[PDB]
């Protein structure tokens, strides 16, 4: 029941081992590997979006 | 051009000439509450003609030394036809709004407001250990204004433009769905609010959603022959209003 | 493996296009890259945004609390210590939530419990291992009033027991908010005639927690004073707003005084001058 | 003026001969006094090492029969301050002209020796000074105001990042929060 | 009545005019002092969490010749208790007409702001009042005794739930049991 | 058995154990306003939980010398929770309904109820050249009363049992429908009622839509030692109601 | 993975069909749903009941018995303590296996223990580690009757040894009865002539314990207090029953003083008066 | 002879480890996930059996 991912290393020069113990997903480690993101709700939150040419209040 | 806007909801329009965009929310459309995200158990009441419809507050007076002004907003809607009604006599409600903010002025004169709509904006107070009476919080349909300095009154909020009632910067507030009227560009500032909580439905007496925010930063300047009263008025439209748990009327 | 974006190559231009003139005015920020303005070059960049994430941020721990009692005392109400459960007393990680309207998070609880021997004229003694005590207890349980209570039997509430000089205990904490997040933030009152308390004092209500010494009354006292470490982890967190600028009072309401928006410069233009 | 609204208010009118500077700045997102306490300051206060571009924004906020132009310079550290508006266009700058579109954008090219710097003052990575001139004054009919403002934003580019986790410098507790 | 069997008797009889109220209690199961000690409120009251719905079932014990109609209502909160049978029936109700079937069920259908309220008390989980009224008054003929009794019952749905543990409130000892 | 009903509308629900059947107005079932025979032009309002259900009206108290009891219906109804608001709301209503009546007794007590729904129950005065005050032709729950000899009040009704205030034989008074109340057999009296007019929608203030008549032909009767008060209760739920033309609330 | 049952969405009704009508004399419990009654929505339910298992509400360690026992006495019987093991001295753990009338379950068992130096004229001393010792018997084994009495021995009873500071020492026990099932109440006689003793102190008959302290007699009295955690687990249970209203009196019968059915109201209609 | 089963996770968004230590089956752990129930024979535990519908004493 092992899974194997890649470790953080830098870049331009791992696969770290990992056993869950407990009967609970409270018990689990951080989940520190999400590098996801998405700031289209934040930056750019318009009806009718701009295509930065354009111009866009013309 | 893009500048001329026109949005229908019921038997109420607006038609816009000098319009900037339409900003929603944090990207999401106002939608009915699906049956997984559900909670109770009975039927909602969903009028979507009757509640749905554009409602205008009143107008304040921006001088040359104005401040700001806000308003909570399902408290602002109290007495509002049968939206109110509807707050009235249900347990739980749950709605998306649309905010439009009118002010005009001419090609001479100059001022920029910033049109903020502000999510669970808990308020402090002028006094720091003593209890906010809730006719300073919210009035209805009458705004509340911020003064320019240090407001030391008793049973009120600390009203300072520059902490904007909740201890933080005033520049750091545009982190929120927000609009600036520009009086050189602008004539309005239109934006589309869903819903946002903790929970799926709330009551809407015992909460507060969100508070909407005028501020002027750029202050209103005029030369001394031009037009002195200048108004702004705040018009609003549930979207989506759906009603839980009938019972009698009250809040208590 | 998400790097950041790249910088790509550009010539001069001359035409219509203005990707610098905008409007801010819609609520926009504006998307302009540095090769719309000026001649860049080709730059292949490796950096990765991965100690900025929410999970990266929060998953910290932090000292919320001291909590102070002794082995021996005349009263008793100070052989024994507790307290109500928030994170709004240190304002550290207070500030570091408030970042957030609603938030999501498994909880890591670590306690350091330090002991000293108190001032008397019998300092010179022989003291065994002291064990420790810490019940937890969910909202509405039995409350123990003296260290010799009953009410310390820990049939159903969670506890942990710790000798002297050990590791210092953790455990694991679920999400335990009977809404969909936890909320930083209530804008609203207690009551629905719109009296009572305002503000997020409705709706803290997470329990509180117990502390004592498992042995009996020692021959000399004894000061322990235990800290409480939280590690919010798996995070999920909604709706941001501006940080706090001002500095707090208390912990049930969000009161100040005003303070002022930054540091003043006393001039308006830079120079070469002393600046 | 850091107690009142005035503090965001930049003072702008019609001027005598020509070439005057506006404002000015250091470009130090987290240690200069301008941007300290400004979203971008608050967040790169939280952390130690910055990278990546910068984007200012300038709302012109008067009324719509006044004209001007305005030179947005950025320029590197080796030597000091511009001290001119000859000076200040050696630099990457842009004339802005002030018409329908009400604003205009700054954006920083990332110029450094290292791939990072320090969110704090150290003489080692110097970031650089922001300047802003007149190009052309303002000019304004009659019976209309002379005297204007202009707003002022800051934000990061999509190539923006922060490395080293720290206490911000901004929290000062005594006691506890009875 | 507590130290009897009498406190099960709902007493009900011929009326005067009409539509007066029977009964009344909150919906607190494991709060309320009505259904504290019941089979519900001994397993809630070893919870702190619950959710979903009530079935309250009501059983006639009078004679085979005696007729009668009532309005067994419930009401959300946010207003307060209805205080006539004007009120009462603005809500969830029933109305129960007395015949060869003996017993009839109010189911409680839930309807809450979250998913789970707190089986002590508090004010932002408060759950709402069942109240009984008078459709119609008992008529009853020559030779047959007036004055009757009614039962009632409680149970849980098949959508209950029950989520924290902690001790029950009802267990006080002293010393040890030697 | 087919004496057993069980009747649910909204979150309200009626279990009967002796009914005798349920009267459907002419043969229609309540429904909604087709396209076809529309007037106005708008969206129409359909709440359907909130307003479609069950309404107990007051207690009425059957002695011996009793003569019979009136209710007006789209009136009795103006109190009643969101109904009764969206009443107020609006200009046009239209709406069917479910009567249903409550009397009980013993095995022991005779007597014979009859519960009439007619329609446009256009009601004489007790002086003949005199108008009636509103109060007397309703009193909204509250029940008006006739007499059993000719009733001569000031602005009042003809309250007399022989013509039932409208002028007609009352024996002739089983046209419209109705049911019997029983007492040796029945307990209860179901009559669904759908929506009659000349008109499509109508306003709910300024018209009377019909008038539920209970009267007893067989007088009340027991021996000495049987229970005295024997109530009289009447619940009512509107079908398919659906409301146009919404303003500000009055009647004037 | 068992849900509760979802919640079906309903419509207006006009039928001869009676849900709500019922007969509750034929010992059953109506089977209706909220949408038999009035109409509701579709609710897709995602409530799991877990937390409710007889497995999840048995098995939590609780205090059944406090021993005491001394390392140096004037009387021999001080320096040792035993316990006849029953459940039925903490009302806590009794009033949660009193819900059922037979359970099946293993034990695990789990020892706190905690020295006090006790108040004497030499109490400077330095003592090294003290070393407990519990002994388990059997029903019918021989019985020690001194800390330095060869029956300490445990060539066959089981035992456990415990050096001071540290884990508590923890072992597992199995179903251990000689019927089918842990009788929780016992209706009958132990006498065949329906004399003797009534109630289930016939069918406890399970052992005891025995505890003192391994090392010899020390220059200075040290109370050592030893606290027993049962946990029962792999647990079933048949035939419920009411929870007990009374309160206890003693381990060995049922007896009791009788006590109201619930708390009083002093009214029996509600209102929006002082209520 | 390891044995792979789900954890206790909530709904609308695991796989722990067990090996077996000991040679009997009462050193096991608590059997914490059986959910299952039959309240068939304490609600509903009659003979001819009643249809919800009927009237049932009809
Ligand atoms: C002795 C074993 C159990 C130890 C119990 C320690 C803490 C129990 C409570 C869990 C911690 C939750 C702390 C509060 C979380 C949120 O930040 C606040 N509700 C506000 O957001
Ligand atoms: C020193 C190592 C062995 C430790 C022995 C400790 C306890 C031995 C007895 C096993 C525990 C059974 C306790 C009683 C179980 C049932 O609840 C009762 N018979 C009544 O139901």
């Amino acid at each position: 029941g092992a899974q194997v991912s890649t470790q953080k290393t830098g870049a331009h020069e791992i696969h770290y081992t990992n056993i869950n113990y407990y009967k609970d997903a409270a018990s689990n480690s951080a989940n520190r590997q999400d590098f996801t993101q998405d700031p289209g709700k934040f930056t750019e939150p318009v009806k009718d979006i701009m295509v930065k040419s354009l111009p866009a209040l013309n | 051009s893009d500048r001329v806007r026109s949005i229908t909801l019921g038997n109420s329009t607006i038609t816009t000439q000098e319009s900037a965009n339409v900003v929603v929310g944090y990207g999401v459309w106002p939608d009915y509450l699906s049956d997984e995200e559900a909670t109770a158990e009975d039927q909602p009441t969903q009028p979507d003609v009757a509640t749905c419809r554009f409602y205008t507050l009143d107008s304040v007076s921006w001088m040359k030394e104005s401040q700001g002004w806000w308003w909570k907003f399902p408290d602002a809607l109290r007495d509002m036809g049968l939206f109110g009604q509807n707050m009235q006599y249900h347990y739980l409600g749950r709605s998306g709004y649309t905010i439009h903010v009118q002010c005009n002025a001419s090609k001479f004169h100059q001022g920029c407001l910033l049109v903020v709509c502000v999510p669970e904006a808990e308020m402090g107070a002028a006094n720091i250990n003593e209890k906010i009476n809730r006719e300073h919080l919210s009035n209805g349909e009458v705004a509340n204004t911020f003064s320019g300095t240090k407001s030391s009154n008793t049973n009120d909020v600390q009203q300072a433009v520059f902490n904007a009632g909740m201890g933080v910067a005033v520049g750091n507030l545009t982190i929120f769905p927000h609009q600036w009227i520009n009086l050189r560009t602008n004539n309005c500032a239109t934006i589309v609010m869903p819903y946002i909580n903790s929970v799926p439905m709330d009551n809407m007496f015992r909460h507060y959603n969100f508070t909407l925010m005028i501020i002027p930063f750029a202050k209103l300047d005029y030369a001394a022959g031009s037009s002195t009263y200048i108004p702004i008025t705040v018009t609003v439209a549930p979207m989506c209003a759906e009603y839980n748990g009938l019972r009698l009327a009250g809040h208590q | 493996v998400v790097r950041v974006a790249d910088t790509m190559p550009s010539g001069p231009s001359n035409s219509e296009s203005i990707p610098a003139l905008t409007a801010a005015e819609t609520g926009h920020t504006s998307q302009v890259v540095p090769s719309d303005t000026i001649q860049t070059r080709h730059v292949r960049n490796f950096h990765v945004r991965s100690e900025s994430s929410v999970e990266n941020f929060l998953s910290r721990s932090a000292c919320v609390y001291i909590v102070e009692y002794k082995t021996r005392d005349d009263t008793p109400d100070k052989m024994y210590d507790s307290w109500v459960i928030n994170t709004r007393q240190v304002a550290q990680l207070r500030r570091k939530l408030e970042f957030f309207t609603y938030v999501r998070f498994d909880v890591e609880v670590t306690f350091v419990i330090t002991s000293v021997q108190d001032d008397s004229t019998r300092q010179n003694t022989d003291t065994p291992a002291l064990t420790h005590q810490i019940m937890y207890v969910p909202p509405g349980g039995p409350i123990p009033q003296a260290v010799d209570d009953y009410n310390w039997q820990t049939s159903t509430n969670p506890s942990v027991f710790w000798t002297e000089g050990n590791a210092p205990p953790r455990m694991s904490i679920p999400f335990m908010s009977v809404g969909n997040a936890y909320s930083n933030f209530y804008d609203g009152w207690s009551h629905f005639s719109q009296t009572g308390v305002y503000g997020f004092n409705t709706l803290n209500n997470m329990g509180k927690l117990y502390f004592r010494h498992v042995n009996d009354k020692t021959i000399s006292p004894i000061t322990s004073k235990v800290r409480i470490y939280f590690k919010p982890k798996h995070v999920k967190a909604w709706v941001p707003r501006p940080p706090r600028l001002c500095e707090y009072t208390h912990k049930d309401n969000v009161d100040f005084e005003p303070k002022g928006v930054t540091t003043s410069r006393t001039q308006l233009t830079i120079s070469n001058s002393t600046h | 003026n850091v107690n009142s609204l005035e503090a965001y208010r930049i003072p702008v009118h019609s001027v005598t001969e020509t070439g005057a500077q506006v404002f000015g700045f250091t470009l130090q997102p987290g240690a200069d006094t301008v941007m300290e306490r400004t979203l971008l300051g608050e967040i790169l206060n939280y952390y130690a090492n910055w990278s990546g571009s910068i984007k200012l924004t300038f709302m012109y906020c008067g009324s719509a029969m006044a004209t001007g132009k305005f030179l947005l310079a950025y320029s590197p550290p080796g030597a000091g301050v511009p001290k001119n508006r000859r000076e200040a266009m050696l630099g990457t700058h842009i004339i802005w002209d002030i018409g329908l579109q009400s604003s205009c954008v700054l954006c920083v090219p990332w110029i450094s020796q290292t791939h990072y710097r320090f969110v704090s003052k150290d003489i080692y990575t110097d970031a650089g000074f922001i300047t802003c001139w007149y190009q052309t004054s303002i000019v304004v009919p009659a019976e209309v105001q002379n005297q204007s403002v202009i707003l002022c934003f800051v934000s990061a580019c999509n190539d923006f990042s922060v490395r080293l986790l720290r206490d911000s410098p901004f929290v000062r507790q005594t006691a506890f929060y009875q």
